[PDB]
RNA sequence: CUGAUAACUUACAGGACGCUUUGGCUUCAUUGCUUUUCAGGUGAACUGCCGAGUAGGUAG
């Protein structure tokens, strides 16, 4: 009971990375004009290098979904030939359905990162009571993570260019109407919905 | 020329650049890095080297010993080349003594240029080295940003005519010796980038370490801190910056080599002229155009050499 | 030998760096000094002939 | 269950002799060869001619 | 355009019985592998909040 309206980056040579973080930048710059989180992020082929070539907006009612594609950037991209537009078609009974949460737990893990969280844990250990030695906070060794394919946002009303970094993992096809946030995602805080990889 | 067996031995020896973290405690603790090995969906090993939070300042420790290993060859083959380079190097200590390499080999020890980029972004760092045989206290420095810049600000009174001296009296007696143990403390910002020596990889950034008290530390090379004590050469055609004193002049971050025996400067041109250089070597005058620069690099080769063969 | 050789030794070609893989050895931070002990027997093989 | 460097056997006998400074001039004790070789200055003094 | 032209060799079969290779033996003198070495993250993936948290979540 899905639409899904595809958009493809033409032009050969593309950082494919760099342009789906412009469009998830458009879709931050949509719907804090209009109060949802209704829109989906759905990457179809995405690989286990350079996320590919094209970006779907799976959602419900619609009416919210067509008018992300008509933004003045999307329609600028589209009269100059580098994107390319899917006329609304609906979602197949028969899918893949993927969750594509941001971690959030892989900035937390950078030195920048940890010094940061022991600085917060410096701040509320006046929970009185004599406080941790920070001597005693190594930066655990050996660690291994995957796999998180990093796009690159800023914030706006300060001047931080953080990042958000998505993993693929699958899982229970349906639970959810719809929620799940203003950057789309398969994460915020309660909806762990399937988004369907049109 | 090049009798086909010409080898010498380093004077200069080196040792590992060993990091330790102070605490406001004021105990040493030594410093670890950790190692993100990506692990790509169905090795790429990446090394971050950060000073941790609270931390007081950083202490880099290594033993440097200027020797008298450039008077002899090691293995000379001919007797008529030994007499030669040991004629050769006795008349330049005659003529125009070691003070000049002493000073150009000491400057780079006396302002932290063996710690190569973290000197970058650094509010001050002070060296402590303890020289050998000695007998008074420890030959300290100040803030190494303001006060010591220049060769005249080096030329105080109690921390350069007597450790000039024991390296001119090393280079010049049999058997001479000179180990100085330098301690360099850096006062770096909060979680500032360490820069250690990084390993070959023969085919992303995996650090050479060694372990201290059962746990892994990063090094800065053995032979990474001999290349920048030893950044002499300003001697070749024009000028442009300090090179390592090689054979054919390479410079490393730029690909190309200047003094290529093209031009005829290099370490070969220079070294079968030696039979001009005790004849422009025995009265008045030696200008230093093409002399003097020439026995410096010359010199500066010779205590580095090894091995000579062709 | 002795003269020049052919632009196969050009500038370019001659700050490659060539790699070697040698054994290092040295002692440990911290260390008090290095202790070596072997034994050496005088004997008397030397009288008569073997 | 540790591997060691050495300095070897057979280096440290050609150490604790190296005692002949008794050939045609003199400078320095060499290792007692027959054609008293020296390794450094690589001609052999106490050749067969001599 | 061939020493040309033409061309059915076929039936049946029991190698078996027996066997000691053995005696003796000293490889051992002497030994220096050594000289010299830059792997290179331009600034750059931040700052918060919730949480007893080297657990776990979150906004921008």
């Amino acid at each position: 009971k899905w639409y899904y309206k595809t958009i493809t980056f033409l032009p050969e040579l593309c950082n494919n990375e760099s342009l789906a973080a412009k469009c998830l930048r458009v879709l931050h710059g949509f719907n804090y004009q209009y109060e949802t989180r209704n829109i989906g992020v759905s990457f179809p082929l995405w690989c286990d290098a350079t996320v590919g070539k094209k970006i779907s907006f799976v959602s419900k009612n619609k009416i919210e979904l067509d008018l992300l594609l008509k933004q003045h950037y999307f329609v600028q991209m589209e009269q100059l030939q580098y994107f390319h537009i899917s006329n609304t078609v609906l979602v197949p009974e028969d899918c893949t359905y993927v969750s594509f949460r941001r971690c959030q737990s892989i900035d937390k893990l950078t030195a920048a990162g940890l010094a940061r969280k022991i600085r917060r844990l410096e701040k509320r250990a006046l929970s009185r009571g004599e406080q941790f030695d920070p001597s005693s906070f190594a930066q655990k060794e050996h660690t291994a993570i995957a796999h998180y394919h990093s796009l690159g946002e800023s914030s706006k009303q300060t001047n931080r260019n953080f990042r958000l970094n998505i993993r693929m993992l699958s899982e229970q096809p349906r639970e959810g109407n719809s929620i799940f946030s203003s950057y789309g995602l398969s994460n915020s805080e309660n909806s762990f919905q399937p988004v369907p990889l049109i | 020329k090049l009798p086909t067996n010409l080898a010498y031995e380093r004077s200069i020896d080196p040792s590992d650049v060993c990091f330790f973290v102070v605490w406001p405690d004021d105990r040493k603790t030594p410093l670890t890095y950790n190692s993100r090995t990506l692990l790509g969906q169905m090795p790429h090993q990446v090394d971050f080297c950060h000073v941790p939070y609270g931390a007081s300042h950083i202490e880099c420790s290594f033993s440097v010993s200027f020797s008298s290993e450039l008077r002899q060859p090691y293995k000379c083959n001919s007797s008529k080349v030994k007499q030669t380079l040991v004629q050769l190097v006795e008349l330049y200590e005659t003529k125009i003594g070691w003070t000049e390499l002493a000073t150009r080999y000491l400057m780079n020890i006396c302002n932290g240029k063996w710690l190569w980029k973290n000197t970058r972004k650094a509010y001050c760092w002070n060296i402590v080295l303890t020289p050998w045989p000695w007998n008074g206290e420890k030959v300290g420095f100040e803030d190494i940003r303001t006060n010591y810049t220049s060769r005249q600000d080096f030329k105080n009174n109690k921390n350069w005519s007597a450790i000039v001296e024991m390296i001119k009296t090393a280079f010049s007696s049999t058997d001479g010796l000179a180990i100085f143990e330098v301690r360099a403390t850096l006062h770096l910002p909060t979680n500032a980038m360490v820069r250690p020596s990084q390993v070959f990889t023969e085919k992303s950034r995996v650090f050479q370490s060694t372990t201290i008290d059962g746990e892994r530390s990063p090094i800065l090379g053995a032979f990474k801190t001999g290349a920048a004590i030893a950044t002499i050469d300003d001697w070749y055609p024009e000028a442009t910056e300090p090179l390592r004193v090689g054979r054919f002049g390479v410079h490393r971050e730029d690909v190309t080599c200047y003094r290529h025996p093209s031009t005829g400067k290099d370490f070969f041109s220079i070294l079968q002229q030696a039979e001009h250089y005790i004849e422009v070597l025995s009265a008045n005058k030696t200008p230093a155009q093409e002399t003097i620069n020439d026995m410096h690099f010359l010199m500066a080769n010779l205590i580095k050499g090894g091995m000579f063969q062709h | 030998v002795s003269g020049q050789p052919i632009k196969s030794a050009t500038a370019e070609a001659l700050a490659q760096g060539n790699p070697h893989q040698v054994d290092f050895c040295h002692v440990p931070y911290g260390a008090s000094h290095i202790e070596c002990s072997f034994s050496v027997s005088f004997s008397s093989e030397l009288r008569q002939p073997y």
